[PDB]
């Protein structure tokens, strides 16, 4: 029941020339538009008051999740007077970057469902899940500039312990390899492939 | 495509430490290595006498050096010829002898590692990680303090190329490992990798199901160095509670046998203990111990000793068959040792503590689980809870 | 020349803190100040209506500044004209609000302070320290956390210009002071300065003699900051011991928070042990700062023995259930210990509520603290009527 190849369709934004993907997250599953950032250290989302998920968690400071993410700096919400995703006390802080504007901001480590297509024969197959995907809940200002319209964060494929591919490789036991085929046209998708492309 | 892997481990009677034969290289062979719960990676001594058709030393700035989190380049200043552990333009990795606390700069290495799968209720065929990352250490590093013939350590700490981190990722396992050390040098204990509540693994783990149902959990915290900690609010002796002293205050470790207490806690705990015993049964302390008794006189009754845990939700009961040590002939000593005034932590639970207990490191929920009744009350031991037979 | 001086103090019902009217200046007037047992000095807001023909601000490097242990010069950046609290070439003294933990740089000051002597069994005439040293603190420091209209603090800590040290040295008193705080906002308690065992003072302390005969003592240790500590080896609840792990004692004594504060691990273990020696079916929704509360109607006569086992187990401070049970609400009775968190100043900090209705003697000549071994009420006494406090 474990896929050997996963596929993420990506699209070019004509205005900015950047590429983004709809990523599936949460329970119930929904789509988040995020910027494709090849060198990015992690996936981050602006997490709002209206974040809805029955599988969302904020790891506690000094937890194993915070260790894996390589952060041992504790988070204090200096914002709201009530908690919400992205706003708790005694969690851990993670620095996220807008790669276009080079702004950075301190977010809170988060955990939720991520889903992605597997393959079925020669076609796209059913979505498969990483039930405890680690990512950053970033401060809202961080996505307000430089990104494609309605894009709310970025997915990072960099060489770092909680990068997107690193978590997909280890959850499903994939070959440590990913492939990029970006499309020039805003009107048709390109893709990212995770796993071995050479076992015909 | 395996869901559970098993590594048999053995107690060394002489040192009280545990070790395992790890299968490595092509052709596959066995390397005896120290079990180091908090160790950041596996390391072995490498020389010109290392033979393997699958060995590689990754180049500096490679993706392999990146995953291992080393960006310091390696320059070989020993041999003037290259050999495993000795190249230029490779990457450097600091390895530690957890016993002597000596450390040394090794070279990142890559080779085959093999480990048992399961087949029904038995051990199954070996499965391989063909590019396992580890350190080739300088020869001196293992030359002091380890069990006889042991030539490195396998580390299970929270660090990017720890043994479990590489097995999890290669096989797509649940992020959990379980430790069942055997107190006897004549029979093996084990470490298990993957989900033990996985119906697929129901057949191998069927014999342990009653133990698993009654597991008790407490939060797990991790230091910046990758060590395992839990929170102990008090050590209780009968009705006297010793209050030690956020990361937990009690270290869990496999690199010393007995439980080590910081000096202020040690002094308080040992006297409180002496107060709950016949005060004139004591004999001159023997060995590393501070409070020893004659064995014939105290068989009467030892007191209740419990670790009261985080938020007082849980209690780790310690059996008097665990914490009383038979230092000599007819002398039984309280098996806690003084860590001095610059002790690393207030409480450090060692191998002796862990022996004959099933301890589950649930990394996915950041918690530690343990048997809430003795293994022996289930008719089990750490040697026979799982089938470790060839 | 007096052998005993008396300062009446009052409980503030709202904050649970204690305060006193201090008489100062020429002409003499009353300044309401917080009682801060460990405070290093007396400080006041001076930027006010400070009217006095006896005021002075000592110059930098003066002998007054040496005594106060400040060799840092003061520069006024507020008014550009001179007044109390605002000069150039004076010396600076750091003052702290012990409630908010705020501090600010004040200016060393000198003026008249007056305090009651005794006459027979009653309060006697005021006597003066004409050049009492204190700090004119920045206004913000007293604007938060203190009882209403309180304008500074008087400190009784182990430091060279503390109130008691200056009274001792001016009048040639024995180095001893005694604290009897009143639980009630409607009647005063007192602080006494000087030897209570001095036959010259027999007439004033005559009514307290049964209490004094039964006093129990324990060694007093002082931190580098001038704070009062004793050693508590364990807290006993019935037959359970909560045992904390040439050194300073582990228990702080303070007047600047009402309830007794425990560091987190102790608080956690102690409160549960307490809950275990009580009817679990009597608990109610926790209230206020408290962690363990009961319905007052059950519990009645059902609280356990709570005792401090003191240094070297030579002594015991038994704590009454009328002291350690707090009446948080209409019919709700709470265990009066609060969690100091994980970075608490001490494992145990005994506060104003602990001290109230007990006579506590700070014997500095022998470095020890004494307290009543039976409740004052068992003598038919209170902290308000142990001594005659009518003017
Ligand atoms: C690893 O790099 C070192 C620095 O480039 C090598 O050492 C150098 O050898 C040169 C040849 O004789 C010599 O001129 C250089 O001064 C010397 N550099 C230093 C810092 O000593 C080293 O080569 C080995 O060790 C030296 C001492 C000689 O015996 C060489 O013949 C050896 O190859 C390199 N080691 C390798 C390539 O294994
Ligand atoms: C996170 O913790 C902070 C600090 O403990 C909280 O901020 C304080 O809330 C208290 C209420 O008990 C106020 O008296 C303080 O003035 C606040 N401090 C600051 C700097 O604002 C905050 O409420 C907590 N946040 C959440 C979501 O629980
Ligand atoms: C303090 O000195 C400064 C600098 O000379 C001066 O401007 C100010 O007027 C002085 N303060 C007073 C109260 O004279």
């Amino acid at each position: 029941s474990k896929p050997n190849l996963l596929v993420l369709p990506v699209q070019e934004d004509a205005s900015t020339g950047l590429h983004w993907a709809n990523i599936h997250k949460r329970t119930p599953l929904m789509q988040v538009p995020l910027l494709l950032d090849l060198n990015g250290k992690h996936l981050w989302v602006t997490c709002s008051q209206h974040y809805s998920s029955s599988t969302y968690q904020a790891p506690f400071c000094h937890s194993t999740q915070c260790s894996r993410a390589n952060t041992h700096q504790c988070f204090t919400c200096t914002d709201s007077t009530t908690t919400r995703p992205g706003c708790h006390n005694n969690t851990c802080g993670l620095l996220s970057s807008n790669p276009v504007t080079q702004e950075s901001g301190l977010g809170e480590l988060a955990q939720d469902v991520l889903a992605i297509h597997s393959t079925h024969g020669s076609k796209l197959g059913p979505m498969v899940k990483v039930p405890q995907f680690l990512f950053s809940c970033a401060p809202s200002f961080l996505a307000q500039k430089g990104l494609p319209n309605n894009v709310q964060g970025a997915l990072g494929l960099g060489q770092a312990p909680i990068s997107l591919q690193n978590q997909l490789f280890s959850h499903f036991g994939l070959k440590r390899q990913f492939s990029v085929c970006l499309s020039r046209y805003s009107t048709s998708n390109g893709a990212i492939l995770f796993g071995d492309i050479n076992d015909p | 495509k395996p869901n559970l892997l098993v590594l048999p481990v053995q107690e060394d009677a002489s040192t009280g430490l545990h070790w395992a034969n790890i299968h490595k290289r092509t052709p596959l062979m066995q390397v005896p290595l120290l079990l180091d719960l908090n160790g950041k990676h596996l390391w072995v001594t490498c020389s010109q006498h290392y033979s393997s058709s699958t060995y590689q030393a990754p180049f500096c700035h490679s993706t392999q050096c990146s995953r291992a989190n080393t960006h310091q380049c390696f320059t070989c200043t020993d041999s003037t010829t290259t050999r495993p552990g000795c190249h230029n333009n490779t990457c450097g990795l600091l390895s530690s002898n957890p016993v002597t606390q000596e450390s040394g700069l090794g070279e990142l290495a890559q080779d085959v590692l093999a480990i048992h799968s399961t087949h029904g209720s038995k051990l199954g065929p070996m499965v391989k990680v063909p590019q396992f990352l580890f350190s080739c250490a300088p020869s001196f590093l293992a030359q002091k303090g380890l069990p006889n013939n042991v030539q490195g350590a396998l580390g299970l700490g929270q660090a990017p190329i720890s043994l479990q981190n590489q097995l999890f990722s290669h096989f797509g396992l649940k992020r959990q490992f379980s430790v069942c050390l055997s107190r006897y040098s004549t029979s093996n204990g084990a470490i298990l990798f993957g989900d033990i509540n996985d119906p697929n693994n129901n057949n191998y783990i069927h014999n342990s199901l009653d133990v698993l149902h009654d597991l008790v959990y407490t939060p797990l915290t991790i230091s910046k160095q990758g060590e395992y900690f839990i929170q102990v609010n008090a050590i209780r002796v009968n009705k006297h509670l010793v209050i030690p002293t956020e990361i937990g205050g009690a270290l869990i470790t496999t690199t010393h046998p007995y439980t080590v207490l910081s000096h202020s806690i040690f002094e308080v705990f040992t006297q409180v203990f002496a107060n709950n015993m016949p005060k004139q049964a004591q004999v001159k302390a023997v060995g590393p111990f501070g409070l020893c008794y004659d064995s014939r006189k105290i068989s009467g009754g030892a007191p209740s000793v419990d670790l009261i845990l985080d938020k007082n939700d849980a209690v780790w009961r310690i059996s008097s068959e665990n914490f009383m040590v038979q230092a000599q002939d007819g002398v039984s000593c309280l098996g806690f040792v003084d860590g001095g005034v610059h002790a690393r932590a207030g409480i450090a639970l060692g191998a002796h503590h862990l022996e004959e207990n099933l301890v589950v490191f649930d990394l996915e929920r950041s918690r530690v689980g343990f048997n809430s009744n003795s293994l022996k009350s289930y008719g089990k031991t750490c040697s026979n809870l799982f089938d470790l037979n060839n």
